[PDB]
């Protein structure tokens, strides 16, 4: 009985763990494949047990080799238990795992959204961001459109965090369900509006990929971009509306025809080389737009090649 | 100790289970995946997985056959014309060969219709009295209210268990 | 908009990959290998702005790397991406690395791949840039390390 427990533990005492498995794959090269395999039959046996530490152990192996390149999928619903674990530490685990390895064509796709609502439901702010990325690398359609109902609701979180993933993962959930989008682009906007400008950001890109994708979407909210740059002092945001407008610009020439004095003055007091080149190639585009009908685009041209200089 | 608990689409696993962990009645959604929950009941710890009890999830009730200790079946005799699809599931679950050692209790729920149907009709509906190499029991079982739940609670801890 | 993160040695084994934009197993080794030709035999004085891969899905998009010693750092995302900005988002990648784990190794990327791949995830989620600020995302970092160790 107690032997019995203390013959378990002694075995796993003897099991490896991940680091224990490079090791052993960095000492074994030339018998990797063989020892890639019995490792896989052990991890298989170990998964046939109850420990949830020793699985979760197992599919830390079997995310390893999933970056190494072999079929895991064989224990989807293994990793699903690690995921639903009572510990997180586990759970991060699991959705590790599920984040590389789960597809959209398994059952796993309608078996675990239980687990999802969940720990999104879970105050504890880190599961439910962790959920929230698991779903961000593996979201199906059925998923998000079941999952969306409470994520929206998660955007209103009160730690900033859950916002910024929650409309990052909103995103994918979009782009799988513009069904969710008709609704919810009155809420991106609104979330746009964040105090925090993380959240700020998060809901940007997801708006500059939306109108990317369509460019239907954007006509009424130009004045927003504008004000939105020009409240944005983050250089990556900056850049990310400024690449919007290059692929807008074509489209509406008025637009690039406002955006340009303030881009313009953007340039002067740009410091980032980076930003610079951006900057100065977006309006390089708007000027070749707009070089019919306005005959002072080459004073801008003119400081353009200054800074290309 | 691992336990499987399954049954129909609005019959009251997730209701039960939530009970028995906290002791009040809680809104319940249809389960589309499953929940998971460790029962300590009399010293005994159980391990009971309710899984949905929807026609599509159904398919999917292979994959946590493996380790299971016992199997639980919530009965909705409120929902007398399912009574059927009830006894073929039943039937094909216990066709498994994985769960010929488990332990199988059966949960009649919803008693508080006028309409409910007896434990008795319901082993006969079911043909528990047909079980071969099979120890089983069954109960009226009350969700809302709780009644019947403490002494198949009690039963179940008595096969499984060997010693007090 | 990042489709993947693929981090390798000098001889292609990996030492960090992650994908964002759907692809198999085989299908990942082989972009794997095909980013390993068209970066590694780049010289170091090289532009390290390439256009990117096929396999991905169309050379339309670019492939973003860096490299030291013998480890590679390739950051694959479309075409409408800032290079530089690109760039930039992976140099304060690793400034965070160096934070979190107090001058990060090789060794690290061998051992304690899973709280890279933590970091990674707290830098960007399904092609998607999550944090900008160094300090706050080692203070996430440290605040879901103090979660692990209370409880
Ligand atoms: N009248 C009555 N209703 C009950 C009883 N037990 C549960 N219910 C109700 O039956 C409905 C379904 O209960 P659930 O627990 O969600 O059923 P389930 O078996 O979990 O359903 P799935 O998740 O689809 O597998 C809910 O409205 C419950 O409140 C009971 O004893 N009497
Ligand atoms: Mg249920």
């Amino acid at each position: 009985m107690a032997l019995k427990m203390v013959k378990g533990s002694i075995d796993r005492m003897f099991d490896k763990n991940l680091q224990d498995l490079v090791r052993g794959i960095r000492n074994h090269k030339e018998d990797e494949a063989k020892y890639i395999s019995q490792c896989i039959d052990e991890i298989k046996q170990e998964l046939k047990q109850d420990n949830i530490a020793v699985k979760a152990n197992a599919v830390c192996k079997l995310t390893y080799l999933q970056m190494l390149g072999y079929d895991i999928s064989w224990a989807a619903f293994n990793i699903i238990e690690v995921m639903s674990a009572s510990k997180f530490t586990f759970k991060r685990i699991g959705y590790l795992a599920a984040s590389q390895s789960f597809h959209e064509g398994t059952d796993v796709i309608m078996l675990t959204t239980n687990q999802i609502r969940k720990d999104l439901s879970s105050p504890s702010q880190y599961d439910t961001g962790v959920a929230l990325t698991g779903l961000s690398c593996f979201v199906t359609p059925d998923l998000a459109r079941d999952l969306a109902n409470d994520i929206m609701t998660l955007m209103s979180h009160t730690k900033p965090y859950i916002r910024k993933k929650a409309v990052l993962i909103m995103y994918k959930v979009f782009l799988k369900y513009p069904e969710s989008l008709r609704p919810a682009f009155p809420r991106l906007k609104e979330k746009l509006e964040d105090p925090d400008p993380g959240v700020q950001s998060a809901a940007v890109n997801v708006i500059c990929e939306l109108a990317r994708r369509n460019p239907k979407n954007y006509l009424s909210l130009a004045p927003l971009f504008f004000k939105l740059m020009t409240s944005s002092t983050n250089n990556w945001v900056l850049i990310k509306i400024i690449k919007l407008f290059g692929a807008l610009t074509p489209l509406e020439p008025r637009l690039g025809k406002k955006l340009i004095e303030p881009l313009t003055n953007l340039i002067h007091s740009t410091s980032a080389m980076s930003l610079l080149y951006e900057c100065v190639n977006t309006v390089i585009a708007v000027l070749i737009s707009l070089s019919s009908g306005m005959p002072n685009h080459s004073a801008s041209i003119q400081l353009c090649v200054q800074k290309l200089r | 100790m691992r336990i499987l608990m399954v049954g129909l689409d609005a019959a009251g696993k997730t209701t039960i289970l939530y009970k028995l962990k906290l002791g009040e009645i809680v809104t319940t959604i249809p389960t589309i995946g499953f929940n998971v929950e460790t029962v300590e009941y009399k010293n005994i710890s159980f391990t009971v997985w309710d899984v949905g009890g929807l026609d599509k999830i159904r398919p999917l009730w292979r994959h946590y056959f493996q380790n299971t200790q016992g199997l639980i079946f919530v009965v909705d005799s409120n929902d007398r014309e399912r009574v059927n699809e009830a006894r073929e599931e039943l039937m094909r679950m216990l066709a498994e060969d994985e769960l010929r050692d488990a332990v199988l209790l059966v949960f009649a729920n919803k008693q508080d219709l006028p309409n409910a149907m007896n434990a008795a009709e319901i082993t006969d509906k079911l043909g528990l009295h047909s079980l071969r190499h099979r120890n089983w029991y069954i109960q009226a079982t009350c969700a809302t209210s709780g009644d019947g739940l403490y002494e198949g609670l009690d039963w179940l801890s008595n096969q499984l268990r060997n010693q007090k | 908009m990042i489709k993947a993160i693929l981090i390798f040695n000098n001889h292609g084994k990996p030492r960090l990959s992650k994908f964002y934009q759907p692809y198999s197993e085989d299908t990942q080794q082989q972009i794997i290998r095909e980013t390993f030709h068209l970066v590694s035999k780049r010289d170091e004085n090289v532009c390290n702005f390439l256009e990117g891969g096929l396999l991905i899905g169309g050379s339309d998009n670019k492939l973003i790397y860096r490299h030291y010693a013998t480890l590679y750092f390739v950051f694959c995302v479309d075409s409408s991406e800032s290079e530089l900005g690109i760039l930039d988002l992976i140099q304060v990648f690793v400034e965070t690395l160096d934070k979190c784990f107090e001058n990060v190794c090789e060794l690290d990327l061998i051992f304690h791949v899973d709280k890279v791949h933590n970091i990674l995830a707290e830098m960007v989620m399904g092609g998607m840039v999550l944090e900008t600020n160094m300090n706050e995302i080692v203070t996430q970092i440290d605040a879901q390390n103090k979660l692990e160790k209370s409880e």
